[PDB]
């Protein structure tokens, strides 16, 4: 229940639950596979 | 207290062999290399040669066929062998543990005398 | 069949090939994108003037002289003298570019050393004084030459201690950036990919670096005995995705 | 009116809690939010980002030096490295999972460690990564150190080997800090074979080494850093 | 092999001086230079490692620079504790050869 | 229920996933199930506390300042003998908030602050004194204060908060950032100049507290401290960047100082010690 009218005002929203850490640990082009190599 | 006492005979007739040894105290010969610098009077410091923490040696190119180092790991004995001696060999010869893969800890030196 | 090793960037007249690349890096998975109308403030509309601009542009190169302590550039000032594209960043008032940053250094089997090729944005440098200095216009504006991280700190100018990253942080943490290494190895080419990445839809790039562009040795160039000891670096920029609002009379730097 | 019974912690300024507040800007349109690439959502994401390790601590100066590990030509059944795997402390305090790890009280999950090969394409080296679990000691002849975890790592044309530590902690979570019960063990390289250098090249090869997260990895009870600190506070 | 160039043969001066030793090395030794000093009949001593770094128990005069193939040893204010002779040392691999040797001596 | 680790068993294959190259800037999500025999585990773990709404979403002190009861006869401008104190805010002025916030480039977040007030009467006083603190919000462009008790305290249009001393005052502010987000870095300059400033920018500018005690005077002068207290919420962050390493020098800027202590530890013994 938000006592407020404003959204600043309500409290915080808790975990996003996303964890996506693709874009930070493979931002390569090529998908490259867990097992193939690398650089063929 | 890393210590590495030299020792040698101190006296060779020319033409033989040397048998200096380093016993080492203070660390183990598995875990640390040893280097061998002489120097004879007058003249600057000249690295023999090392032997590594397992075994493998490496030499002066002037002296490779001279020398040879061996070591006992049990016995906590490194063993500084030349054959063929010269006069030019007359030098206070030193031990080295080794140390982000350079020489310290220098014993005090034996010196020796190559002379008939 | 094909290799991940060979590969082949058309832009505009443009063409890069290499032969022994590694995988290219796309920042934070986001290719280089036109700003969409739900994104826009900037009521004019903008130009695209897409393969006049968005073309592959060789900066000078770099000798890599086995005491080098690496290299910065920053765009889109590197490409400020760089034809269409460096005229259309002063007429305009505005402009957003995404980048193909492409970092050549071959070498022989017999070579060693790793270059750390990586995009920092909002790369905001320090000073050499500490304290409240500021870097001058024209150090974080050099254009083409970028700046020599093994030059001598000069008055103005920002501080070029590669292990604190001119910035205060420390040079083995730049991973978290988009980043390539050319270990001479395994691979002569870096390309890295970059989007448009900014707090606001459209900016000025004259007063503005979105990107900064470092080229760090990491592993010391070692070259074989007899070998000339050093190895040129080149560094191939081209803009993507290129928008232009604003024009206006060309605007007066410092320089 | 109803009646009301005030509790204890009234007034109170707990820095933690997350309750509602007023609003000082009534009817405030903040500026709308455009697509930013790169958005973090966790700080999970991206300690599974590998940095560099500045395993050769063993200067008197930050260099880029630190992050290099010399390898040598003529050496059988020698050490490359060692170390602890204290992560909030030693080689580890500045890594981004480093930093990142002091920021909580309490680690969980496994370690992915790189080793990145920098020598000539025409050099051979065969190395064997030990992690030691701990209880032992750190291990001091290359024999004791393939009796735990390990991985033998043939240097070719992937200059990249990637050693997991895995998780021995059945006190569930370990501390950050450096703590003996929860020490996570050691760490270290040996010379497999050696290391095989071609014709007309001399000297040292240098490995990189990185340290990440896998997925598995946890934090918890977030705690101040012992990174930063501050004498005055500061000004424009 | 790495022959290093050491210069000069002796350099004389005073308690309180600035004084410069140089290596010049016919290759690249990539800062694997030790700087040793030696004493009058005593053994050699490491005063800095990898080129810039000091030694374990040596005074804060001392001070290695240098890089590529030339390297510095200079000491700020000379002490009669600082009188001897000093000698580089590559450890690019092997041979791990010597320089010639810096005696200092006293005016 | 997520699986932690998966059951795996001897492996002797072709496909080998611990082999990889680092030149593609990429980390390959190496398991422990990839180069050793594992077990079933789970995690019973969701990373809410690393979620960073949870990590940038606690009450850092931003601000300490002093602002003085006193009798203001005599007094020429009122801001050097502490009748008023404004700040500027930032969240850069003390460094534990800082290198948390400058792990992201770009940063969104409503503001939530907690004002403490305390008072001490150093020399004196037969009491302490009730007294009661104006905390005025001053945007840019606002009327700044000159005296303790002028007309820009009246606060028509300004939010201001009164609460006692030894009280606090709580407060949330929303994202008044210009952009789509704060910067945390700003590689540039307001304009294209010689001599403008540096990384100084007001993408960051989240506007500024004025404080004065609302009370007139006492026989005593009471020292009143003012500690503002920032709590982000809302979090929404980007483009994580390589933390702090160095010590700071000064607020928005990434400068470090001259001849500072090298901040990672050296090693006793050499590579090969533990």
């Amino acid at each position: 229940i938000n006592y407020y009218k404003d959204a600043a005002s309500t409290s915080s929203a808790g975990q996003s639950l996303s964890m996506d850490p693709s874009k930070f640990t493979e931002p390569v082009k090529d998908l490259m596979l867990k097992g193939a190599p690398a650089l063929n | 207290a890393v210590q590495l006492a030299e020792s040698g005979p101190a006296l060779v007739a020319p033409s033989q062999a040397l048998s200096i040894t380093c016993t080492v105290a203070g660390f183990s010969l598995t875990a640390y290399g040893v280097a061998w610098v002489r120097q004879p009077p007058g003249a600057g410091l000249e690295w023999l040669g090392a032997i590594w923490a397992a075994g493998a040696t490496d030499y002066n190119a002037a002296l490779k066929s001279r020398a040879s180092i061996a070591k006992d790991n049990s016995k906590s004995q490194v063993f500084l062998a030349m054959a063929s001696l010269a006069t030019a060999d007359t030098a206070a010869y030193y031990c080295a543990r080794e140390w982000d893969a350079y020489g310290d800890y220098w014993g005090q030196g034996t010196t020796v005398t190559v002379s008939a | 069949g094909y290799s991940d090793r060979v590969q082949q960037i058309t832009l505009g007249n443009s063409t890069i090939t290499t032969q022994e690349a590694a995988n290219a890096v796309v920042c934070y998975a986001e290719w280089p994108e036109y700003l969409p109308d739900v994104d826009a403030s900037d009521v004019n509309k903008t130009s695209k003037p897409d393969t006049s601009v968005c073309r592959f542009y060789t900066l000078d190169s770099k000798t890599w002289t086995t005491g080098s302590k690496g290299w910065c550039w920053k765009l889109p000032d590197a490409l400020k003298d760089m034809g269409v594209f460096g005229q259309n960043m002063f007429f305009h008032s505005l402009g957003r570019s995404g980048y193909t940053v492409h970092v050549q250094c071959n070498a022989t089997k017999f070579h060693s050393g790793c270059l750390l090729v990586v995009v920092i944005p909002e790369h905001q440098l320090a000073s050499h004084e500490g304290g409240n200095v500021s870097v001058k216009y024209t150090f974080t504006h050099p254009g083409e030459r970028g700046i020599d991280l093994s030059s001598a700190n000069e008055v103005g100018g920002p501080v070029k201690d590669v292990i604190y990253n001119m910035n205060g942080t420390l040079l083995g943490n730049l991973l978290i950036f988009p980043h390539q290494f050319i270990n001479l190895r395994t691979n002569n080419t870096a390309t890295i990919v970059i989007p448009y990445i900014n707090s606001v839809p459209i900016d000025s790039m004259t007063r503005h670096n979105n990107v900064s562009l470092m080229v760090i040795p990491i592993a010391p160039l070692t070259v074989p005995t007899g070998a000339t000891p050093s190895l040129p670096i080149t560094v191939t920029i081209a803009p993507m995705c290129t928008e232009f609002s604003g024009i206006r009379s060309k605007s007066i730097v410092p320089q | 009116g109803l009646p009301t019974t005030t509790l204890p912690g009234s007034g109170q300024f707990l820095t933690t809690d997350d309750r509602q507040s007023p609003s000082a800007l009534p009817n405030y349109e903040p500026t709308p939010r455009i697509h930013i690439p790169g958005k973090v959502h966790n700080l999970l994401e991206i300690i599974q980002v590998d940095t560099l390790i500045p395993m050769n601590n063993t200067h008197t100066k930050d260099e880029v030096n630190s992050y290099l590990i010399p390898l040598n030509a003529n050496r059988q059944n020698e050490q490359v490295f060692g170390t602890n795997l204290f992560i909030g402390d030693g080689v580890f305090k500045t890594t981004l999972l480093g930093e990142i790890v002091q920021y909580y009280t309490h680690w969980s999950g496994s370690l992915r460690f790189s080793l990145m090969y920098t020598g000539p394409a025409l050099s051979s080296a065969k190395l064997i990564l030990a992690y030691t679990p701990p209880g032992a000691r750190g291990p001091q002849d290359r024999r004791e150190a393939m009796l735990g975890t390990h991985v033998v790592w043939d240097i070719g044309l992937q200059s990249t080997i990637v050693m997991t530590i895995p998780w021995t902690s059945g006190v569930q979570f370990r501390y950050t800090d450096p703590d003996t019960y929860t020490s996570a063990g050691f760490l270290s390289c040996w010379y497999q074979t050696s290391l095989i250098l071609p014709p007309e090249t001399t000297g040292q090869v240098y490995l990189l080494s990185f340290i990440s997260a896998c997925p598995d990895f946890k934090l918890r009870l977030m705690k101040d850093t012992q990174t930063i600190s501050q004498t005055v506070a500061l000004t424009e | 092999d790495i022959v290093l160039t050491q210069s000069p043969a002796a350099l004389s001066a005073a308690a309180g001086a600035t004084v410069a030793a140089t290596c010049r090395a016919s290759g690249n030794i990539h800062n694997a230079l030790a700087w040793y000093q030696q004493k009058a009949g005593k053994s050699p001593q490491l005063l800095v490692y990898a080129a810039a770094a000091l030694a374990a128990g040596v005074p804060s005069r001392f001070s290695g620079s240098g890089s590529g193939t030339a390297y510095a040893l200079a000491i700020n204010s000379l002490a009669a504790d600082d009188f001897g002779a000093y000698y580089c040392q590559h450890f690019w691999s092997t041979p791990y050869t010597f320089g010639g040797g810096t005696k200092l001596e006293i005016k | 229920q997520t699986v932690a680790s998966i059951s795996s068993g001897p492996k002797h294959t072709q496909k080998v996933p611990i082999l990889t190259a680092n030149e593609t800037g990429a980390t390959m999500p190496v398991l422990p199930s990839d180069s050793i025999e594992t077990r079933t585990t789970y995690m019973h773990f969701n990373g809410s506390e690393t979620d960073v709404e949870c990590f940038l979403g606690r009450a850092a002190c931003v601000h300490v300042t002093e602002i003085q009861n006193k009798d203001a006869t005599g007094i020429d401008n009122h801001r050097e003998a502490k009748l008023f104190n404004d700040w500027k805010i930032n969240l850069s002025s003390l460094v534990q908030l800082r290198k948390k916030l400058e792990l992201f480039t770009y940063v969104r977040f409503d503001s939530e602050y907690t004002i403490l007030a305390t008072a001490s009467q150093p020399d004196s006083a037969n009491y302490s004194s009730n007294l009661v603190v104006q905390a005025m919000y001053v945007p840019p462009g606002a009327p700044n204060p000159k005296e303790w008790d002028d007309y820009t305290w009246q606060s028509a249009s300004n939010p201001s908060v009164f609460f006692k001393v030894g009280d606090t005052s709580r407060f949330s502010v929303p994202y008044v950032g210009l952009a789509s987000a704060y910067n945390c870095f700003y590689d540039g300059y307001s304009h294209d100049d010689a001599e403008t400033q540096y990384g100084i920018t007001v993408l960051n500018h989240m506007g500024s507290m004025a404080f004065r005690i609302v009370n007139e005077h006492d026989e005593h002068k009471t020292l009143v401290k003012i500690r503002v207290y920032h709590r982000a919420k809302h979090v929404e962050a980007w483009i994580p960047r390589a933390p702090r390493a160095l010590p700071y020098t000064s607020i928005g800027r990434t400068n470090y100082p001259k001849n500072t202590e090298p901040v990672i530890k050296k090693r006793k013994g050499d590579i090969k010690s533990y």
